[PDB]
Parts: C-alpha cells; structure tokens; sequence
C-alpha cells in the first residue's frame, strides 16, 4: 500500500515573520534572497563598490575575477566589500576557466581567504566547464555553499549535469546564457539546447537553472519562471530556478 | 565615445530606457513585478493565502526529524522533552545532523538557528557553528528541554556522567529578552 | 515428526520441515530436481542456473508441479502433499502476502530466470487446484479509492516483428490462465484460414498450436509481418 503506486511529476510566494515576501524558488532557497542576480562581467562588476551596493540592495551579484592581476588587489577587493555588505551576506566570485593562470593563483587565494573566515560562499566558472574532478576538487576543499557554471553548449550542460550526478548533495546552479547574452557568448539558440536537455536537467536534484539570456524587465523573465515560455514550442511549461 | 569599445547584448539594449537608474530600483521593479504577477495567477490576489515562515533561506531542503534513535531515551511531556543516550559502548551513538534535528524540533526558530546553522557570524566572518560541535552526542548524555513549543520560555540543559549515577549541568542554552541566546559554558 | 529437508545449490541453501511420512518423498524429489540443474558455478552465472534462494525454490515447486502434472505422484498424492507443503513455504517466506509478479521485480537475473519463478509458481497453484483469490493490488485499490485514475491502451503491429515470441513467452509463462484461449484461438483461425476466400493468403498455414510446440516450424518473419498473420 505504503511503496507500490508509483505517480510521474514553480515559482510560489513566501512570507516571513518581519511581513517580506519573497519569490520561493530553490535559488532563493539557497541563497536566502529574491531569485534575481547581477552576473560576473569584466570590467563592469569588478569594482567592489558596485559589487557591495547591489547586495546592500538586496540582490545576489557575482564579484568578476576577470578583472584582477595579482592577489593583493583581489584580496584588498574583497575585504572591502565583507566590510560594506551586511553581516553574515557571503560572497559569490566569478572567475575565467580559460585563463589557467589566473586559475592557478585565484583558487588557492579563495582558499586561503574562506580558511580566514571571509564570507566567500560561492563560486563561478565561466568560459568553460571544468573535468568532473577538477570541480570535485573545488567543491570538496574550498567550503563553498554552491558552485555556479556558464555552460556554452549542449555537451557543456551535459557536463554540469554530469558534476551535479557526482555531488547529489552539494548545490550546483547552471547558468543558461545562450547566444543572446551580452559578452562573450556561444553561436547557440537560446531555448533549443534547455528543450532538449530539461528532462535531463531536472533529473538532478541538486541542480538550480537559472535563466540569462539579454533579459531586463519583469514581462520578459516572467515567462521564464513559470515554465510559460516552453509552450509556444509545444512543450509543458518548463520552471527556470531564477533569472540573471 | 564612439572611439570606445562598449558590451551590450542586443535583447538587454531596449530594456536599458534610463541612464543612471539606481541598481535597486532595477531590481525591485522587476522583483515585485513578478511578486504581483504571482499573487495574481495562484493566490487571487490574497496575501492571506501566502504561507508564513519566521525565516526565509537556509538548506535547500530541510531536514526530516528522525525522532527515533537506537540506544536514546526520548520522554515528551507538555512543558519538558527529555533525552538521554546509552552508556553502553556497544551501541552506536545518533548520527550527528539527526539528532541535532531532534533536539531543534520542526518549528524554524532561536533554537533551530542555533542548532541548524552551518555557520555562526562573528562581527563579519563566518565561523563553523561551535554549537555542533557542544551539543554532538556523547555515552551517557542527558538532554533537557524546557517549554520546548514556547521559543521565548525554551530552556536547553545539557548533563555529563563523569561519576557514575551523578550528573552535572554542562551547557544551559536559553533566550534573554527578545533577540540575545546566552549558552552557558559550566565547569563542574 | 518434522524432518529437515535441506535444498542446496552452490552457494544457495534453504532448508524445509517436512512430516516423517513424506520425507521420504520429498528427499528422492530434491535429489532429482537437483540432478536436474546444471553444475554450479562461484558467480551462480548460468542462464539456467538460479540466481537466488527464492529463484532455487521456485524451480524446486516447478519441478514437483511437472512430476504431479505428468502423472508420477503416487496413488496416495505425496508429491501433491509435499508440493502443497513447499508451495505454502514459499508464499510464507518470499511472498509476504504480495504477488509473484512483485518479488521477481526485486529477484537478480536476467527476465528469463524472473518469468521462470512466475511459471514454477503459477504451476505449482494449478498441480495442488489452488485457485487465485479476489486481492486487489495496491493500483487497483487507489482506482477504488479515487486517488489513482487509470485508462488502458492496445497496440497494433507498428514496429514489431517479434509479437509472436511474446506469445509464446506467454504460453509457456502462463499456461493455466491462457492455454483455453490460445487453443479455441487457433482453431477458429485455422477455420477462418481454410475459407475460400481466404485460403489464398495462407501458404505456410495458419497452424499457431504447431508453431507454438515446435519452434522450428515457425514461419520467416515476412509471413509472419502479414497482414493476414500478424493482425
């Protein structure tokens, strides 16, 4: 009775104690916040100072390692926003797989910093997948609360999901970008990859997909996180976790 | 600035309709946009119809309470839960995460946070939360917990056997006032 | 008296309380059935041998079904009684009060192995004339309480070319559900194939009782794929 009846398979809203309502997502879940967030972008989110005013507003943002030569300056960055944020907000730093020596020096100083005490509680590859064991080494020794990826490809998402399938219990958000996105971006169709690979995606538990693809207003993201957008192609609304 | 090198996506450019439009009033429009579209198509408009919690964020899932353990004791009365784990080496002690969800209780609050929380602030820093550690399940452990459904009233006592048939108080965890947790320390 | 029967393949071993009178029985049956089985090997890796201790014991029910079924029980039914005995062990031990069908899902092996357990068990019911009793399953009783909302589907011929396989897995699986069916089914067939307007179509017969007996006889897969055969 109990186990035999087997049955197949959204954004809802959440108030707290202190009467603010959030969007109740598994992003927002994670990151305690609404599920919107500013991507890590050279040279624009290298300043700490924008950095510190978007989370003083309230928002998840992605502090660009890109932008950073040499330890001291990323270090004296960061210090500078766990000054200005509000106590107890961590931080989310994005950094650029396809430049193994930045690679070399900027996940040891994460490390070291996160060892310290500094808030770092996120981090982004970008431009790039890495192997299922270089990201098991990121997630296993630096003591982040999520690891964050830009695949550019449908074998990209592939590799996400392989990660994710390798760390059931540890959070992965997958960051869907497509060719519309600002920056450096894939030849890639937008939706075509999610549609292909979404029943694969939602397969893994532990995998929270958000949704950036040039989006700027409330109308055009709407869509996206009730899974609407996935019925003008005939497919059953498909929920993204959140928008970037 | 037509000499510049300037990035902007193409789908991005007709949302950007403001110069120097401050980053939280991006945000918020957008935010509340999709809270008022959501009130709107699956709570008709009714806030009451909003489920209320005393803390958003955390695990992406909480914890299921495993209330049943081998080799502990639990005794439930209206204002007092007890618990008290084996002396006997031969049986295994609670795994540590269940039985710190058995002793926080279902209910998201001061005792959840400071049993529940990865991490405890220390000014800005992010320090592993020591209560785990203190509270971590031990032969011959007795725990305490007064009112336990009354957050403002709750009281953890925690007590060792390091004599045989005597315990001693080693940890008093309780509310003071409306937001301080004081956690006594106590050295027999 | 009850008297330890102990069955034993390889690393597989079960052990039955038998009555003194029929022990005697019931030992020359186990030693028979276990001369039957193929030698066993460290990984139990043969497609015909068993896999499991339920898989060996619902082999062991088969067996003594077969012997009963052909006749060799002896004028006081002793197979019957030590079948009945087995039989009753077997839904005691394995079963649980669940149906066959549930423990082959949980059962180690290839399908062939897991259909043998549902043939052995389904012979053994029919030898000892035990009939199946009203027991919804848990889908059912959901469909009952309105909490699960079923419809059913047929298929038609689309892709497949292997149907009759599946009817022969069928026969051979269940053959005091279906024997009756499939039997007056191929005489009507038959019949219908033998018409004049008909008989043209049938070149290599419409003989499924042949077909279903003797593999060999079977028809190439093209007569088969017909229209006039496959529909």
């Amino acid at each position: 009775e109990e186990h035999a009846v087997k049955y197949a398979v959204g954004p809802r809203l959440i108030k707290t104690s202190s009467g603010r309502i959030y969007v109740d997502t598994k992003m927002s879940r994670l990151l305690g916040l609404p599920p919107l967030m500013v991507a890590g972008m050279t040279p624009t989110t290298v300043p700490w100072d924008f950095v510190a005013a978007t989370m003083n507003a309230g928002y998840q943002i992605e502090l660009a390692g890109g932008g950073y030569f040499n330890a001291k300056m990323m270090t004296e960055a960061i210090s500078k926003i766990e000054r200005a944020i509000p106590p107890g907000r961590g931080i989310t730093v994005n950094l650029i797989y396809v430049n193994p020596h930045a690679m070399a020096w900027q996940i040891p100083l994460l490390g070291r910093l996160r060892a310290e005490g500094v808030p770092i509680e996120g981090l982004t590859i970008g431009a790039g997948v890495p192997s299922i064991e270089v990201a098991n080494e990121y997630i296993q020794t630096l003591g982040l609360k999520h690891i964050s990826f830009k695949p550019g490809s449908v074998d990209a998402i592939q590799a996400v999901i392989n990660i994710a399938k390798a760390n059931p219990t540890f959070p992965v958000i997958l960051q869907w970008t497509g060719g519309r996105g600002g920056g450096h971006h894939s030849y890639e169709d937008f939706h075509a990859p999610i549609l292909a690979m979404y029943s694969r995606i939602r397969r893994q538990e532990n995998i929270i997909l958000v949704a950036g693809s040039g989006f700027g207003g409330a109308e055009d993201t709407y869509p996206y996180l009730t899974g609407a957008w996935s019925t003008k192609y005939g497919y059953p609304p498909m929920p993204f976790d959140g928008c970037l | 600035v037509g000499r510049t090198c300037i990035l902007q996506g193409p789908m991005a450019a007709k949302h950007s309709t403001k110069v120097d439009e401050p980053i939280k009033e991006i945000l918020d429009g957008i935010h509340n946009g999709h809270i008022a579209a959501l009130k709107r198509d699956l709570y008709d408009n009714d806030e009451s119809k909003i489920p209320t919690i005393e803390y958003f964020g955390g695990k992406l899932k909480d914890p299921e309470v495993q209330l049943d353990f081998e080799g502990v004791t639990i005794s439930y009365d209206v204002h007092k839960n007890t618990y008290r784990v084996s002396n006997n080496p031969s049986v295994p002690l609670p795994p540590l995460d269940a039985w710190l969800s058995a002793l926080a209780g279902p209910n998201r609050t001061w005792r959840y946070a400071l049993l529940q929380s990865e991490v405890i602030v220390q000014g800005h820093k992010y320090q592993t939360n020591p209560m785990k550690k203190i509270f971590a399940p031990a032969r011959g452990l007795f725990v305490e917990i007064q009112y336990p459904n009354d957050p403002a009233k709750t009281v953890i006592t925690v007590k060792e056997q390091p004599r045989p048939n005597r315990y001693i108080d080693v940890i008093e965890a309780k509310l003071v006032g409306d937001k301080e947790i004081v956690v006594n320390l106590i050295k027999d | 008296s009850l008297r330890p029967l102990t069955l034993s393949h390889g690393s597989l071993e079960t052990s039955f309380l038998i009555p003194t009178g029929l022990h005697f029985h019931a030992s020359r049956l186990k030693d028979e059935f276990i001369a039957s089985l193929p030698p066993p090997t460290d990984e139990l890796a043969q497609d015909d041998e068993p896999s499991s201790v339920p898989e060996l014991v619902a082999r062991y029910m088969g067996y003594i079904a077969n012997q009963v079924a052909e006749g060799e029980d002896d004028a006081q039914g002793s197979y019957e009684e030590v079948l009945k005995l087995i039989l009753n062990e077997f839904e005691r031990a394995f079963l649980q009060g669940n149906d066959v069908h549930a423990l082959v899902a949980t059962l180690p092996g290839i399908d062939a192995k897991k259909l043998e357990v549902i043939r052995s068990y389904f012979a053994a019911r029919a030898a000892t004339n035990r009939a199946m009793r009203a027991h919804q399953s848990a889908l059912l009783r959901a469909a009952e309480e309105g909490e699960a909302r079923i419809y059913s589907i047929f298929g038609g011929q689309g892709n497949i070319e292997e149907y009759f396989e599946e009817l022969r897995e069928l026969y051979k699986t269940y053959p005091s559900f279906v024997g009756h069916l499939i039997v007056s089914s191929a005489e009507l067939l038959q019949i219908l194939a033998s018409h004049p307007s008909a008989e043209k179509l049938y070149s290599k017969g419409l003989d499924i009782m042949h077909w279903l007996h003797n593999p060999d006889a079977t028809p190439d897969t093209d007569y088969l794929i017909s229209a006039p055969v496959s529909f």
